[PDB]
């Protein structure tokens, strides 16, 4: 089947940076859009941004754009979520999802297991 | 931009019982070009990743049971389940899949 393998949990000190990985299995990301969603203990989900591994174009949420950086390495079929200067507010679970662009319509079906990031 | 509002937030249910959830969008999600509404529903159990239940506000994902019915148009949508089961106790989110940025509702948690 298709699968989105995510890296392990993280515990960083306020001010440090962090890189999260979302490796794809069963499909080449060069044909899917890699999105990133953040979820705090609250419950509500929040879109952070996406990227096009093919062209390298990105798309962030205005509130995240100045903190998150989504990178992609086709050579390794991996997408990254770089978070800078962490604060308590950054403590959450970060999932990675995909969307096939080469098709009429396709929702955000497959998702990664989500990697927890605790700062405090 | 597009605000997703779901209600009620919490809902005590009993097995076999029918349940109705509502999700209202800030602006219309109906694409006049294909008459399809870009709204999708999710299910989330604790310690588990979000799962796709329905997209285009009413089309069931390959796999989900019929007891999951989504409907509504443009601004108002609702989720329904005829005779809720036990493994139906998660949180359900509706999501605007029309335009950027993608927005999710706060969700409705089904309780014991």
């Amino acid at each position: 089947e298709v699968q989105l393998q995510q890296s392990g949990a993280e515990l960083v000190r306020p001010g440090a940076s962090v890189k999260l990985s979302c490796t794809a299995s069963g499909f080449n990301i060069k044909d899917d859009f890699m999105h990133w969603v953040k979820q705090r203990p609250e419950q509500g989900l929040e879109w952070i941004g996406r990227i096009d591994p093919a062209n390298d174009n990105t798309k962030y949420a205005p509130k995240f754009q100045d903190k998150a950086t989504i990178i992609a390495d086709t050579s390794s079929n991996t997408a990254y979520l770089q978070l800078s200067s962490l604060t308590s507010e950054d403590t959450a679970v970060y999932y990675c999802a995909r969307r096939e662009v080469y098709s009429y319509y396709s929702p955000l079906d497959v998702w990664g297991a989500g990697t927890t990031v605790t700062v405090p | 931009d597009i605000v997703m509002t779901q209600s009620p937030s919490s809902l005590t249910v009993t097995a076999g019982e029918k349940v109705t959830m509502s999700c209202k969008s800030s602006q219309s999600l109906l694409n006049s070009g294909n008459q399809k509404n870009y709204l999708t529903w999710y299910q989330q159990k604790p310690g588990q990743p979000p799962k796709l239940l329905i997209y285009w506000a009413s089309t069931r994902e390959s796999g989900v049971p019929d007891r999951f019915t989504g409907s509504g148009s443009g601004t108002d949508f609702t989720l329904t389940i005829s005779s809720v089961q036990a493994e139906d106790l998660a949180v359900y989110y509706c999501q605007n899949d029309y335009s950027y940025p993608l927005t999710f509702g706060a969700g409705t948690k089904l309780e014991p």
